[PDB]
RNA sequence: UCCGCGGUAGCUCAGGGUAGAGCAGCCGGCUGUUAACCGGUAGGUCGCAGGUUCGAGUCCUGCCCGCGGAG
């Protein structure tokens, strides 16, 4: 439905300023019930919407995840510590979208700093599934996802690092797209684990999801670990192999609900039906990745996160004594950051580091070894995005049993490897997605696989109405 | 295999600063992820192609765009409690 | 320095209600033992000094000592 709009933009029937106010409308009628924003674009979204042309993203306006930098417009990344935090620069991606015609609609709810699989855990208020107000629409991007499916924006942006934005997609039944580690810039992004986070793209079709990809990826000099690499994503212009290799990882098949399975099957007669050779293969230690995962990552989110003091920018909590005061400023980060950073202190504490980091360092090592030989004789890899469909409020008080949400999509991450989600199906009304993987660089090629199953089928719905 | 003690030395390198209440609960919470953690198996484990940045220079922050996030200025300055 | 296991007969280690067993020692038995074994018996700063308890080897505060482990 992006290109869509645009099309009817770039032969004036049309104007960006119409867009805005149908979208803006839909918003302040629906988002009170469903809580996908914690801010909005003010006046400078109706001002910057009548003073634009014929750019490619002109009449199009993007819901940001509220730990993506935006200028002038408050950044909270979902805690009590930036409530009132406003950058004074703008993230590389948001730049980019901005100079090709976009604008921002508003910030989308998440999990405080991107830790949490739920939107259980903004500081703010929770986020509601468009596919059933009892259930959660996933996390930590769960405000975008849940925006995009009730048509509350045409584009998102979202942030992933064990899975943040592959699992929000899937219970809302959208596309979500993790870019290979290096393709989008960092810079702009309150990140919490530096070595595996990524600003992804999502959206309601394939082809909008290139759309964000050929705009908002690209080497940034601010980024050193950016790669230099051109997006080229619109090039979906299929030549598409036919015939690739697709291999199904084992590990993840067993222990997934009947519409998971189900949705699986029939994926697999579809890539069949497509020209694909479709082999069972083994991602030997994908199941112990977790682990090495929630011991990698809180230990670069303590080193992240040590910066939010009331010295210079957070919130200050009032103590009077500097020591004192970092102290008890710091004690307003919610109960699930304390866990973690609590853990990354550890794991990076004196005599634990070798036993702990240095172990899952060597192990991050393997999975990508395991990986290359993997690639070497398949082409993409599939397996579901999560072993069933969002679950209801109040559930996952065991606080492990949170961190087990993101069972199947940690591996991308740990790896770097690129990996789409994709709508599958429904077991009963509810969407359950499926998970593509791809070599290192090959996110054009999954994008386009990714259109084939679109295409050959139409299964995609959306929970509100659409403008 | 992680003592009251621990916690306490944790969250103090951490400068967090959590209620009773709190840390009996972490305290429980902190054991059980310890230990599926602990369950990782141990492992026998790149070229470097890092760059580097000109030295050249690039516009600065106004001066009073950078005190608009301070939460207290003194002529200019970032104002924090005394040490 | 920190952390984790230890400190009980002589030696090597068992365990909130006389502190125990086999090795050797003592007494008694046995002509082929290889670390002989059978009975009986003697053997104590439970680490040291302070607490809870009616009662502490056992639990809890500090210190001494040994081994091991950390970039
Ligand atoms: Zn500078």
């Amino acid at each position: 439905l992006a290109h869509e709009i645009r099309a009817r933009v770039a032969r004036g029937e049309v104007s960006p300023l119409e867009v805005a106010q149908a979208y803006l409308k839909r918003v302040q009628e629906l988002d009170p019930g469903l809580g996908a924003f914690l801010s909005l674009n003010e006046r400078l979204l109706e001002e910057a919407e009548a003073v634009d042309p014929g750019l490619p993203l002109a009449g199009l306006v993007v819901a940001v995840k509220d730990n993506i930098a935006t200028r002038g417009l408050r950044t909270t990344a979902g805690s009590r510590l930036l409530e009132n935090f406003v950058p004074p620069y703008e993230a590389t991606a948001v730049a980019r979208l901005k100079a090709l015609g976009a604008l921002v609609l508003g910030k989308t709810n998440l999990d405080e700093f991107g830790m949490g699989s739920s939107t259980e855990h903004s500081a703010f208020f929770p986020t509601k599934n468009p596919f059933d107000p009892d259930r959660v629409p996933g996390g930590s991007s769960g405000g975008s996802a849940a925006a995009l499916a009730a048509d509350l924006a045409p584009l998102a942006l979202g942030s992933d690092t064990g899975g943040s934005v592959r699992q929000p997609a899937a219970f809302c039944g959208v596309y979500g797209l993790k870019p290979t580690y290096g393709r989008v810039s960092r810079f702009g992004l309150i990140a919490y684990a530096s070595s595996l986070d990524q600003i992804g793209p999502m959206a309601r079709s394939v082809r909008d999801l290139a759309l964000l990809m050929d705009a908002a990826a690209g080497p940034d000099p601010l980024d050193a670990t950016s790669l230099d690499l051109p997006p080229r994503f619109q090039e979906a212009l299929e030549g598409p192999l036919p015939p690739l290799r697709l291999g199904v990882v084992r590990e993840a098949l067993a222990g997934n609900s009947p519409g998971v399975e189900r949705a699986l099957e029939e994926a697999l007669k579809v890539f069949r039906e497509l020209g694909l050779s479709v082999r069972e293969v083994s991602w030997p230690s994908l199941p112990q990745a977790l682990a090495a995962y929630y011991i990698l990552a809180p230990a670069e989110a303590s080193s992240n996160l040590a910066r939010y003091d009331g010295t210079l920018y957070g919130r200050r909590a009032a103590g009077e004594e500097v020591e004192g005061m970092m102290e008890a400023t710091r004690a307003l980060f919610g109960l699930e950051v304390k866990r973690r950073v609590l853990v990354g202190t550890f794991v990076l504490s004196s005599g634990y580091y070798e036993a702990y980091y240095g172990r899952a360092q060597a192990f991050r090592r393997r999975l990508k070894a395991e990986a290359q030989a993997l690639f070497r004789e398949v082409d993409l890899l599939l397996l579901p995005t999560t072993p069933h469909p969002a679950f209801p409020f109040g559930a996952r008080r065991d606080p492990l049993a949170m961190y087990r949400e993101d069972l199947y999509t940690v591996g991308a991450n740990l790896t770097g490897l690129p990996a789409l989600s994709f709508p599958a199906g429904f077991e009963g009304h509810l969407p359950v997605g499926l998970q593509l993987l791809a070599p290192w660089g090959e996110d054009e090629r999954l994008l386009r696989a990714a259109l084939a199953f679109e295409e050959a089928t139409a299964r995609a719905h959306l929970k509100a109405p659409l403008g | 295999e992680l003592s009251p003690e621990l916690l306490r030395k944790l969250e103090t390198l951490a400068k967090i600063r959590l209620s009773p209440e709190e840390e009996a609960l972490l305290l429980q919470d902190l054991k059980r992820i310890l230990d599926f953690v602990d369950a990782l198996p141990r492992v026998e484990e790149e070229e470097a192609l890092g760059r580097l940045r000109e030295d050249e220079p690039r516009p600065s922050l106004p001066q009073a765009e950078a005190l608009a996030l301070a939460p207290e200025a003194e002529d200019g300055f970032f104002r924090v409690p005394p040490v």
